[PDB]
């Protein structure tokens, strides 16, 4: 498995010819050199994952190179591969590769064709930097790469000031999270002297004994990144607006690589944040605050795509919850089956509105279960998958084992949010469906892995993250019956009030707490308005206010000074004798005064 | 014993340059290009045979290379020029962009050719001599110098769609503020060396002699702040940096100029050589003060830079904010900081030139700087707006090019210093990006908002072309392996640093 850095060099190599070649290219060899890097990617990851388990589960380290080495501060360029490596970067890879091949067949006919291939290469190229990394700046220097090409990609169609407004929002609030990230990285170097992680797991406690206070600052801000890059409280706000941009830009956004560099960060520090139990608290509450307020948020919402923004926000906020319930195994199978049906989810809207021809919101559509019913079968299977249907979606089992964790560690409350939010997604997701509906190889892939075959597969997490704690077989039995009624009582309720004529529903909300409430939840309550209000007005106004310069007038003020007694100064040269001679004697007066007094 | 000729190169070049302008007017610009590749030659010549990696910290002084020639004996003035692995890094960097800028001047058929070549390098030479002179009549010298030619090619040869008169006002301004900072550091040089001849009795304007020198504190502090004050002009920290928006705005639309002298890359090594070991223990008294003026020109830079209409002045304000960067990372004492001040400094400037040679590529398409006037360029252009793109992707600080790099050593020592500024700091980071993006948003995305560019530009030339990929090429390669220049100056940086921690 020596090959581990092709992984990286493959969609690098295919990144520069695509951007190198400046479209003059066909599309044929530019979608053939695109795909194929990634698809090159892909195999050279499943060879790894073969030798990976042909030689028992070994976690394997490839240095590079040295990165920087200035005294004690030693950052090296090396890769490592155990389980959740291996599984974060199988997921990246096959995701990756199925959307870049329902791009390349998306796509066609479209200007910046090899320039989408290429940034969508370097997409790919820099979250396996970001799951490869060894230590905390390889780490982000992936995370920013990540960061970057979801900025290049999210206002693609750089005409429309919209999507670029929408992908600057993106940046900068991904780069606020990124400062986070680099507190964390700066009080753990810091203290620790080190930032590899297994270096800094086991020097923490030896370190952490006396005083306790830095290694929750340290966590608290790693919590701070992990938000920014997984759009969650309190930095949830540039997913809905980053909708602006393409198809197959949105399915690899949301479901394999950028909203789950935040819970692989998280899986990743696993150690620092068990030595910090609160900021764990911390982790789970801000995913199951996070889950509410998306599922409320997507209940309300009149576009396809926004419902699906903020059904990706639920889940991540479900994988941090698990996260927060020490269900580390649970939250990675999660990514794994969210990553599957988000994606197929994520294509088949860009196939409904590669049929509709028009920008319209969902009331506008409705019967298209007749006129597309390969996309309709899509949808369904995919909301089957997002509400967790019991026994034939693995999104089911994926939340069974989350709540799992939640009953074994103690965590009531968070159960509570976890079985509120599960019901709200039934809810919100067939609300969709019904009002939408009612009134192809990696489609294939997505088709048969959003089911219970995406289940079958388990990530080998064995020996990387601890394993839960077990509960009894009539708690779970009883908790797998109870996610099953809740989710099929949502959907049946959804079934009641949508799929019909719209009576209840629309008394609901033509009433005055309805305008409230619709108001609210549409605009992800205020949260949109209110960093505006905070943090956009007053820099768009100190910047209004200071782009006369002040320093430097205030320092062309000794200019306009001089200025002035000069020009006093010279009523003096009037040109008179008598004057002159006047002068002489004022002078005479004064030297002859001055040295009489001293 | 290269040294001098290292200086005296760039001279005799500009002068031969000027003189065979009788054979054509196609002349010049070759002899300015093998005038620059022999000074790069003898630049990395030096590197190589200087044996920079494998050299220990063994205390100020301690140069690789070291020539002295008496000049004025009645003070004890000497042309003293000595070389170690910092100013030789900038000496490379000079010699770099002086290639770079001899290149970008190619097209240039103006009537008189010979004077432009002459005054450019005579620029760079007195820039190497800068970095090169360890005597500080002959540092001040240099110093002031480098400001005669660049305001004459400011004033004469500056903007022409703007008035002769905003030029000459630009040029005065920016030569005011740069001879007064001189002459007030030209003040603390003669009173150091007076106090230096009081305690002990010699006439003496080495720096090697005035290093141990028996001063009061609140001397100290005075001769600092002089000191301070021509670096800080020169730096710039704000309120003291308006020059430069000026002088970038007035400058020569070649941009060959913007790369000669307007890039500030001798303020810093002023303060790194001179204000911390002379005075170790009013640097360490002032630091709190001019790490918040850091901050200060961090976010003030920022706030401007998003504030601009004219792309050449954002660019300028771009380097306001990185040079406060540099400036908190000067006073902490951290070798780790002054390792990042290092590769910041060497990538500023090559990211830097990138943007200014992109702009003026970008002025000869479309003949305005107004990013009101232009918008959608991504589709009229072939090369440049990818290259923009890049470049200010690298100005932002991000991972894969140098300035992420040198930046966040910076950041990593200052926070092992002091944490608050450390976190200001990266605040401004994020400003940072905001005005990349707001500069990208508004030249080369959206609709076109004039006329001028709604229709298809001409392409990029083959050799502009080239000496921008070197540019990207050279960045990327500072961003994943910036191991060499990490070695090359390991001793210098370690001498100051343990100078300045080992005297307070
Ligand atoms: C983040 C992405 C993953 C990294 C790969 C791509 C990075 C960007 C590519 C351009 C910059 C490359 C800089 C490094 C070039 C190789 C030189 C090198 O690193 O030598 C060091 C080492 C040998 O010296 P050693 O003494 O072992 O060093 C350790 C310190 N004592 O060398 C070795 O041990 C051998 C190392 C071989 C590495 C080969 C990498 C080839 C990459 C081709 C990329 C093509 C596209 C480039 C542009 C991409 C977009 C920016
Ligand atoms: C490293 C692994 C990932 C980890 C994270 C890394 C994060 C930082 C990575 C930075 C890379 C650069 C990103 C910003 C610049 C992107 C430029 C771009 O958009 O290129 C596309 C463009 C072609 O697009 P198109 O619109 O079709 O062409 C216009 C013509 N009408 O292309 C062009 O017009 C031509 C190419 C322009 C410049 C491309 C980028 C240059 C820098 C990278 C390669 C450097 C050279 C390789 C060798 C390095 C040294 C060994
Ligand atoms: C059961 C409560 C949730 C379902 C519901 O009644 O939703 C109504 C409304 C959102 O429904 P909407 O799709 O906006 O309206 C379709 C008809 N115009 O939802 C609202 O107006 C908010 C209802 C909040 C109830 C607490
Ligand atoms: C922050 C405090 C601590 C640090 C202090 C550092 C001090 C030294 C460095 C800063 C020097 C600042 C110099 C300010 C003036 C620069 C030149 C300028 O702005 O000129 C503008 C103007 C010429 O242009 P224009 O407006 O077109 O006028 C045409 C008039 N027919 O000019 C004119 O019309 C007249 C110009 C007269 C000459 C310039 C003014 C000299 C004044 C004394 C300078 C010495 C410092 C004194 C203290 C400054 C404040 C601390
Ligand atoms: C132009 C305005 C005048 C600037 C120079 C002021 C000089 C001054 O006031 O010096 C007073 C004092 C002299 O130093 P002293 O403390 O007497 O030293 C012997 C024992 N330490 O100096 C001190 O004690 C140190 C004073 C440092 C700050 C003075 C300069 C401020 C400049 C702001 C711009
Ligand atoms: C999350 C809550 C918890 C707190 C954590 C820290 C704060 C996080 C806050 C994140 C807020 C991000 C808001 C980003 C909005 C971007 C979209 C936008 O407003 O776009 C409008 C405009 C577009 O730019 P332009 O290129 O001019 O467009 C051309 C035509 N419009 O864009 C502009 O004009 C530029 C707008 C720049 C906005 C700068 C934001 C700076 C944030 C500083 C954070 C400081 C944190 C500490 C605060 C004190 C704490 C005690």
């Amino acid at each position: 498995m020596n090959m581990l850095a092709l992984t990286i060099i493959l969609p690098l190599i295919g990144f520069v010819l695509l951007a190198f070649s400046r479209g003059r290219w066909s599309e044929n060899v530019s979608a053939i050199v695109g795909v194929g890097s990634v698809g090159l990617a892909a195999l050279v990851t499943a060879f790894i994952g073969v030798d990976f388990f042909a030689n028992g589960e070994q976690t394997y380290s490839q240095p590079l190179w040295t990165w920087m080495s200035v005294g004690d501060f030693n950052i090296g360029f090396n890769l490592v591969l155990d389980g959740l490596s291996l599984t974060m970067l199988s997921v990246v890879t096959g995701v990756g590769f199925l959307i870049h091949m329902y791009a390349s067949w998306y796509m066609r006919g479209e200007e910046g064709y090899s320039r989408f291939f290429a940034y969508t290469n370097l997409f790919i190229a820099s979250m396996v930097v970001l799951v490869l990394a060894d230590n905390l700046l390889l780490m982000y220097l992936g995370w920013e790469g990540v960061g970057l090409c979801s900025y290049l990609l999210i206002g693609f169609y750089y005409t429309d000031p919209k999507n670029g407004a929408a992908a600057m929002k993106a940046f900068v609030v991904t780069r606020v999270g990124d400062v986070f990230l680099a507190f964390a990285l700066f009080i753990l170097y810091n203290e620790l002297g080190t930032l590899n992680f297994r270096e800094m797991v086991e020097l923490a406690p030896a370190h952490f004994a006396d005083g306790n206070n830095m290694l929750m600052w340290a966590t608290l801000m790693l919590l701070g990144g992990a938000v920014g890059k997984s759009a969650q409280l309190p930095l949830q706000t540039w997913l809905a607006d980053a909708m602006a941009g393409p198809t197959p830009v949105s399915a690899l956004i949301h479901a394999a690589t950028m909203v789950t560099a935040g819970v692989y960060l998280i899986a990743r520090t696993h150690g620092l944040f068990l030595m910090t139990p609160e900021v764990l608290h911390l982790v789970g509450i801000v995913g199951a605050v996070t889950l509410l307020l998306a599922g409320f948020a997507a209940l309300v919402q009149t576009d396809i795509k926004r419902v699906l923004a903020y059904s990706t926000m639920s889940q991540i906020g479900y994988m941090f919850l698990a996260l927060g319930v020490q269900a580390w195994d649970a939250a990675i199978f999660h990514l794994m089956t969210h990553a599957f049906f988000k994606a197929l989810l994520f294509l088949a809207s860009g196939s409904v509105i590669l049929a509709c021809h028009h920008e319209q919101n969902i009331f506008k559509m409705g019967g298209l279960r007749k006129s597309i019913p390969l996309v309709y079968l899509c949808f369904l299977v995919g909301g089957a998958a997002l509400s967790a249907l019991p026994l034939v979606t693995a999104g089911f089992f994926s939340k069974d084992e989350i709540l799992a964790g939640a009953m074994a560690n103690g965590h009531i409350n968070l159960m509570v949010a976890g079985l509120v939010g599960a019901f709200m997604t039934s809810l919100y997701t067939f609300r969709m469906i019904f009002i939408v509906f009612h009134g192809s190889l990696p489609l294939i892939v997505l088709l048969i892995l959003s089911t219970f075959v995406g289940a079958l597969i388990v990530p080998p997490l064995q020996g990387v993250l601890p394993q839960t704690t077990e509960l009894a077989h009539g708690s779970m039995l009883t908790l797998e019956i109870t996610s099953g009624v809740v989710a099929v009582v949502g959907i049946l309720l959804a079934a009641w009030l949508w799929l019909g004529k719209r009576t209840l529903v629309t008394s609901i909300a033509n009433s005055a707490p309805g305008r409230l409430l619709s108001t609210w939840w549409y605009n992800a309550w205020g949260f949109d308005w209110l960093y505006d209000k905070v943090f956009v007005k007053p820099f768009l106004g100190i910047a209004w206010l200071l782009k006369r310069d002040p320093l430097n007038s205030m320092m062309n003020i000794p200019a306009v000074l001089s200025r002035f007694a000069g020009k006093g100064l010279l009523l003096s040269e009037n040109g008179y004798l008598r004057w002159y001679v006047a002068s002489m004697s004022i002078g005479a007066v004064v030297v002859l005064a001055l040295l009489m007094v001293l | 014993m290269l040294l001098p000729w290292l200086i005296l190169i760039p001279f005799i070049g500009g002068f031969l340059c000027w003189q065979t302008e009788r054979f054509g007017v196609k002349v010049p610009r070759w002899i300015a290009l093998i005038t620059m590749g022999l000074t790069l030659a003898l630049s990395l010549q030096l590197w190589l045979q200087g044996g920079y990696s494998l050299t220990q910290s063994a205390g100020i002084p301690q140069w690789q290379s070291e020539f002295d020639m008496p000049w004025i004996p009645r003070f004890g003035i000497s042309i003293h020029l000595a070389i170690d692995g910092l100013s030789l890094l900038m000496v490379v960097l000079t010699g770099l962009l002086g290639v770079l800028a001899v290149l970008c001047s190619w097209k240039e058929i103006e009537k008189y050719q010979g004077f432009f070549h002459l005054n450019l390098m005579w620029i760079l030479g007195g820039v190497i001599g800068v970095f090169l002179a360890i005597d500080m009549f002959l540092f001040f010298f240099f110093w002031e110098m480098m400001l005669v030619p660049m305001y004459f090619l400011i004033a004469l040869w500056g903007h022409k769609a703007s008035d002769g008169k905003t030029r000459i006002t630009a040029a005065t301004k920016f030569f005011i503020y740069t001879q007064a900072s001189g002459l007030v550091m030209l003040i603390a040089i003669l009173a150091l060396v007076f106090v230096h001849y009081n305690a002990t009795g010699v006439w003496t304007f080495n720096y090697e002699e005035l290093l141990n020198t028996p001063m009061s504190s609140g001397v100290e502090y005075l001769l600092m702040l002089g000191f301070f004050i021509a670096f800080a002009v020169k730096m710039p920290v704000v309120p003291l940096h308006g020059w430069l928006p000026d002088a970038h705005s007035q400058a020569p639309t070649a941009g060959s100029v913007d790369l000669a002298g307007i890039l500030l890359k001798t303020a810093a090594y002023g303060l790194l050589r001179f204000s911390l070991p002379l005075f170790p223990n009013a640097s360490a008294e002032f630091a709190p003060i001019a790490m918040w003026l850091g901050v200060i020109g961090i976010f003030y830079g920022a706030w401007m830079a998003f504030a601009q209409t004219d792309i050449k002045r954002l660019i300028a304000y771009t380097s306001v904010s990185h040079m406060g960067f540099v400036l908190i990372a000067i006073y902490t004492g951290s070798q780790l900081a002054y390792q990042g001040a290092v590769i910041q400094m060497i990538a500023h400037g090559l990211s830097a030139a990138g943007l200014f040679i992109l702009c003026g590529q970008l002025y000869e398409r479309i003949h305005t700087r107004d990013m009101r006037m232009m918008g959608g360029l991504w589709s009229k252009m072939k090369w440049l707006p990818a290259l923009s793109l890049f470049f200010a992707v690298a100005t932002l600080g991000m991972p894969g090019t140098g300035n992420f790099v040198g930046e966040f050593m910076i950041l990593f020592g200052s926070f092992q210093v002091v944490p608050v500024i450390t976190v200001i700091s990266t605040f401004g980071l994020v400003f940072a990006s905001v005005y990349s993006l707001a500069m990208l948003h508004r030249a080369y995305f959206g609709k076109a908002k004039s006329q001028i560019a709604s229709q298809e530009l001409p392409g990029m030339s083959l050799r502009e072309l080239f000496m921008i990929l070197l540019l990207v090429v050279l960045l990327v390669l500072l961003g994943f392996y910036p191991q060499p220049i990490l070695d090359t100056s390991h001793s210098a940086i370690g001498n100051i640093q343990q100078w300045f921690v080992n005297s307070v």
